[PDB]
């Protein structure tokens, strides 16, 4: 489909037992890790929970140590459930807002609104429409409507009429009509009246008919963000805004107002606020203004739960001339608890490299997976991974079905791992241009 | 003052020409268009020979002034010189027809 193999892919969990919280060894994809998983999962429980606001957590740990996997793990347990927003650090550096304006949008996108809301459908095949067009038009008209259950003649008012005429109804067309509205979505064609459909290409699909009654109510839950409801209420057609983007900074006092009408509707029971989470990838791409905001945008009461990753050891943070642990403000670090990721043993290594090549369509010979484990010891998890895609399509080359140790040396030969283009940095650094500008082009 | 025959005379009259004569009573072209307009809800670009359509008028007027025949003797069962909508169906009906 349109979703291709990415680094991720393989991840479809935490692979906790929901009934204890003990991570099983492997399971959903996730290897090892199994105390920032219990941790994670803990995260999960209290944010499906929803009783706590504005806790914030840091992933912390050596880059490929299986951060980003357990912040995407924790987005495949939440589903669709719950709002989740996923930003880059460098995502709020915006030309067309300031980034505390941008911090803020995101802290609002990550808080539903749950909305449930009933109307009635009517859907089926459609047997005749008549209309008159009696000089001027939509004067009267009948539509005869069937499902296998039941079938039924309706006359059509004027701007019904209308509707039917705009979406080209025919007989044969399945619909549905959702009446309030009064839209047509034309579901498809009947195979039954296929042939009339003489000006469809054979790349024309047809279904069968609807089944059952022709109308029913059919029920809908909408959760809607208080971001999309800022931007809603910003101009004569906010909602576009939240495409193209062109919101300014949306002011406060629209804010405000929307806060206090969602509380209403809390407390009218007519809705539902659903806390989300806010992941902030490499959190030290922020600098001192956005830490200064978050501390206090976490004490808000609809604020998300807030997960942060960092690589960073004791380092300066952006905007000021100082270094601190992770890159970030003692101030703000007191605000937040911390998990941290450890190193790969050689045997995760081998079980992750199992599982992406599966993820993968690879056949690994057992020296292959024991070459490229031993390979990621020395060269990193990333690297290793890297090469499985790789010796595959030397392996095609040479149209072997299984992936042998011949393709796995290719690989390592024609693809250089971080220390060994070190290494060659580190040699070549007359050729390269060094950070003097300094550079021979003489042979 | 011009002549005039009673009610029923000229019925007769009609009755003992056409049960004389052997000619086809429904026109010819307008029964073509309504063959190729059934046709075309089964299949288009359809063609009917001359003989296929004139075969087919054949068959259906025969149906029709059969049926009259058994929905006559459902309006005089009926005490009726006159057939009525429901001769036609008491007819069909006990033919397995409707
Ligand atoms: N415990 C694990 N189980 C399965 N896959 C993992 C695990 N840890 C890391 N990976 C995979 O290895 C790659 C690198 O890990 P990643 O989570 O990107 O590390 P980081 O985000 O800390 O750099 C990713 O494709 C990830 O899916």
């Amino acid at each position: 489909g349109l979703n291709l193999i990415a680094a991720h892919s393989h991840i479809r969990g935490l692979g906790v037992d929901a009934d204890t919280l003990e991570p099983r060894p492997s399971s959903q994809g996730l290897v090892g890790q199994e105390k920032a998983r219990k941790a994670a999962a803990v995260v999960l429980e209290m944010i499906k929970q929803g009783k706590i606001a504005g806790r914030a957590v840091l992933i912390a740990g050596p880059p490929s140590t299986g951060k980003t996997a357990i912040a995407m793990g924790m987005a495949q347990s939440l589903g669709q459930d719950v709002p989740f927003t996923t930003l880059a650090a460098s995502e709020i550096f915006s030309l067309e807002m300031s980034k505390t304006e941008a911090l803020t949008q995101a802290f609002r996108k990550s808080i539903g609104v749950r909305i449930k809301e009933e109307s009635e459908i009517m859907e089926g095949e459609v047997v005749e429409i008549q209309i008159d067009r009696s000089t001027g038009g939509a004067k009267q008209g009948k539509l005869t409507i069937k499902t296998t259950d039941m079938e039924a003649i309706y006359d059509m008012g004027s701007k019904m009429i209308d509707a039917m005429t705009k979406e080209r109804v025919m007989a044969g067309d399945i619909i549905s009509i959702d009446k309030s509205s009064g839209k047509i979505t034309k579901l498809g064609r009947s195979y039954a009246r296929s042939r009339d459909y003489d000006a469809m290409g054979v790349d024309t699909k047809f279904l069968q008919c609807p089944e059952g009654e022709l109308q029913k109510r059919k029920e809908v839950v909408h959760t809607v963000s208080l971001h999309e409801i800022d931007v809603i209420n910003s101009r004569t057609q906010g909602f576009l805004a939240l495409f193209s983007g062109d919101t300014g900074e949306i002011r406060s006092e629209i804010r405000d107002q929307i806060n206090t009408k969602v509380a209403e509707w809390k407390e009218e029971g007519k809705a539902e606020i659903v806390p989300g989470v806010l992941f902030i990838d490499e959190v030290h791409m922020l600098d001192i203004e956005c830490f200064s905001y978050i501390n206090r945008a976490l004490e808000s009461d609809l604020a998300p739960i807030v997960i942060m990753a960092s690589n960073r050891g004791v380092s300066r943070i952006r905007g000021t001339d100082y270094k601190s642990p992770h890159g970030l403000p003692l101030d703000f670090l007191d605000r937040v608890v911390i998990i941290n990721t450890h190193p790969y043993t050689p045997d995760e290594l081998r079980q992750i490299l199992s599982i992406r090549a599966q993820e993968e369509e690879v056949d690994l010979t057992p020296d292959a997976l024991a070459l490229l484990t031993k390979i990621g010891q020395e060269a990193g998890l990333r690297y290793a991974s890297n090469l499985i895609t790789t010796s595959q399509l030397i392996a095609a080359k040479r149209r072997a079905k299984q992936v042998g140790v011949e393709d796995v040396q290719r690989s390592f030969k024609l693809f250089y791992d971080p220390a060994r283009s070190v290494r060659f940095v580190q040699e070549s650094e007359k050729r390269l241009i060094g950070n003097d500008g300094v550079v021979d082009f003489s042979y | 003052k011009p002549h005039r025959y009673r009610p029923g005379t000229v019925a007769l009259r009609e009755i003992r020409r056409y049960q004389k004569s052997t000619e086809l009573l429904i026109r010819k072209l307008p029964f073509q268009r309504l063959v190729r307009e059934i046709a075309q809800d089964f299949k288009t670009d359809l063609r009917f020979q001359s003989s296929a359509v004139m075969a087919l008028q054949e068959a259906c007027e025969a149906y029709l002034v059969g049926l009259f025949e058994d929905t006559n003797l459902c309006a005089i069962h009926a005490k009726r010189v006159t057939i009525m909508p429901k001769d036609i169906q008491l007819a069909r009906r006990i033919r397995g027809e409707r």
